């Protein structure tokens, strides 16, 4: 039962800026076995199902801009865009995948200065 | 429209995808707040699982000529009218995050 | 000689997939084997050569053409138990395929979802050996059938 803790809760961008969003888990997500990281990063834009942007935190998702790129070591798991847009804007949220519970720890809505 | 301690019953179909995915997912989101993980399901033995704060609120029931996962919720109270979505689980996704449906909670 | 095996009248069932059953008497064959294994009374119909399902994909594996016959009897007595048949298993799901003629040994997890499986369980890991059910008191359908 990890909570995971994402800060913080308000995310100033301006278009055309990189931004970097970080994610901490209570416990590390990395399996000893297959020694990699597990989370996933999500997109929530007003009326929208949920979308998942980034998974295991190494590969990106089919069809998604090389300007989202996320980057975790063990607990800490960071989310880096860059030449953010109006509709990039979103709510980001941080999805443990290690082990049963999932916890859904995401939680950055993004706002343009 | 359910009164406190009503039964709901909510289905979902995916589109455009026939079944390939072993596991189904269902998120409870109040507005103003995160989504929160409820259940998954499995598409040959049920996978029966229920998140601790959900357990005992929720069944799940899945059938495959059916091809719509079922979620049954029980007890309900203000606290609980959300939107709840349907979901799905392959190796990431395949359009199989669905959209979801509001709840309102009144006598 | 396989015309006294034939008219024997001891087996259920004898079916003969490209090789006719009245012309491999007096046929030479290079190599000649035989898979003896019992399984359940639904699955017989699956032994045949382009079938697909949770046992002839993952279990045994059968080519697209087949020049051959299927024997296959029933015992329903001489073996099997009452309440329950706690002897023999059989795979349900794998995570991966298998190609035809091809025996798996390997007591792996199944991994239905993402998390690693392979020696702890609880959630996404199932066990995929199953157990019978060879009873003498159910229908057809329910009675061990040896397929060779």
């Amino acid at each position: 039962q990890i909570v995971l803790t994402q800060s913080p809760s308000s995310l100033a961008v301006s278009v055309g800026e990189k931004v970097t969003l970080s994610c901490k888990s209570s416990q590390s997500l990395l399996y000893s076995n297959n020694q990699k990281n597990y989370l996933a990063w999500y997109q929530q834009k007003s009326g929208r199902s949920p979308k998942l942007l980034l998974h295991w935190t190494s590969t990106r998702e089919s069809g998604v801009p090389d300007r989202f790129t996320g980057s975790g070591s063990g607990t800490d798991f960071t989310l880096t865009i860059s030449s953010v847009k109006a509709e990039d804007l979103a709510v980001y949220y941080c999805q443990q995948y290690y082990t049963y519970p999932w916890t859904f720890g995401g939680g950055t809505k993004l706002e343009i200065k | 429209l359910v009164n406190p301690g009503a039964s709901l019953k909510m289905s979902c179909k995916t589109s455009g995808y026939r079944f390939t995915s072993y596991i189904i997912h269902w998120v409870k989101q109040t507005p103003g707040q995160g989504l929160e993980w409820i259940g998954a399901i499995f598409p040959e033995n049920d996978d029966t699982s229920y998140s601790q704060k959900f357990k005992g609120k929720a069944t799940l029931t899945t059938d495959t000529s059916s091809s719509t996962a079922y979620m049954q919720l029980s007890s309900l109270t203000s606290e609980d009218s959300a939107v709840y979505y349907c979901a799905r689980d392959g190796e990431n996704v395949l359009d199989y995050w669905g959209q979801g449906t509001s709840v309102t909670v009144s006598s | 000689d396989y015309s006294v095996l034939y008219n024997s009248a001891s087996f259920s069932t004898f079916k003969c997939y490209g090789v006719s059953p009245t012309k491999l008497n007096d046929l030479c064959f290079t190599n000649v084997y035989a898979d003896s294994f019992v399984i359940r009374g639904d699955e017989v119909r699956q032994i045949a050569p382009g079938q697909t399902g949770n046992i002839a994909d993952y279990n045994y594996k059968l080519p697209d053409d087949f020049t051959g016959c299927v024997i296959a009897w029933n015992s329903n007595n001489l073996d099997s138990k009452v309440g329950g048949n706690y002897n023999y298993l059989y795979r349900l799901f794998r995570k991966s395929n298998l190609k035809p003629f091809e025996r798996d040994i390997s007591t792996e997890i199944y991994q239905a979802g993402s998390t690693p499986c392979n020696g702890v369980k609880g959630f996404n890991c199932y066990f995929p050996l199953q157990s019978y059910g060879f009873q003498p008191t159910y229908g057809v359908g329910y009675q061990p059938y040896r397929v060779v």
